[PDB]
C-alpha cells in the first residue's frame, strides 16, 4: 500500500511529455527507477536514478528519455520525447525502501502511456 | 432590546462520493478477445491484480 502512482497522457509518435510518479510524501531511498512493460514481451527497463548521483539507461533508449530527480517534493519526473511506437507500453515506478538491507520495491503502481498516430 | 429569534445553518449544495479509482485499466481483453483459446486439460489461467 503505502504509496501510490497513476496519470499519464496519450500522444502521438514524436512528442514529449512528463512521466511523474505522483509523491506519497517523505520515503528513505537510493535508487528510483522508471521501467516499462508491455503484453506479449519480457517486462524490461527504462533507467534508474540514484540520490547519490549516478544514472543509468537502457541500451534502447539513448537520447530520448530525461530523468530528473526533484527533492522538495520527492518526485522523480521523466521526460520523454522523440516517440517511436515501440513506447506502447505501461510505465511503472520501481523504489528500493531498504529492507533488510534493500528490496521490496514499490512498482505495484502503473501508467498506461500508448504512443500512436491513431 | 436584541432578540434571538432563530439559529441559521448552511445546507449541502451536492453529496460527492469518491474512492481512488487509482489503477492500470485490467487485462480483460487478453482473456476474452484473446485469438486463441488454450485445451481443456492445458489450462490458462491470467492472474488479475
Ligand atoms: C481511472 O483513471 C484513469 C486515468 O486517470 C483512466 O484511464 C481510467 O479509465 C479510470 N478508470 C475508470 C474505471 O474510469
Ligand atoms: C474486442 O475487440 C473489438 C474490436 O477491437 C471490440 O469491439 C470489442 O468490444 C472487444 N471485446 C470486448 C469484450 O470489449
Amino acid at each position: 500500500v503505502q504509496l501510490q502512482e497513476s496519470g499519464g497522457g496519450l500522444v502521438q509518435p514524436g512528442g514529449s511529455l512528463r512521466l511523474s510518479c505522483v509523491a506519497s510524501g517523505s520515503v528513505t531511498f537510493n535508487s528510483m527507477g522508471w521501467y516499462r512493460q508491455a503484453p506479449g514481451k519480457q517486462r524490461e527497463l527504462v533507467a534508474q536514478i540514484t540520490a547519490g548521483g549516478d544514472t543509468h539507461y537502457a541500451d534502447s533508449v539513448k537520447g530520448r528519455f530525461t530523468i530528473s530527480e526533484h527533492r522538495g517534493k520527492n518526485a522523480v519526473y521523466l521526460e520523454m520525447h522523440s516517440l517511436k511506437p515501440e513506447d506502447t507500453a505501461v510505465y511503472y515506478c520501481h523504489l528500493q525502501v531498504p529492507f533488510l538491507g534493500g528490496g521490496y520495491d514499490y512498482w505495484g503502481q502503473g501508467t498506461q502511456v500508448t504512443v500512436s498516430s491513431g | 432590546g436584541i432578540y434571538q429569534t432563530s439559529n441559521f445553518r448552511v445546507q449541502p449544495t451536492e453529496s460527492i462520493v469518491r474512492f481512488p479509482n487509482i489503477t492500470n485499466l485490467c487485462p480483460f481483453g487478453e482473456v476474452f478477445n484473446a485469438t486463441r483459446f488454450a485445451s481443456v486439460y492445458a489450462w490458462n489461467r491470467k492472474r488479475i491484480s
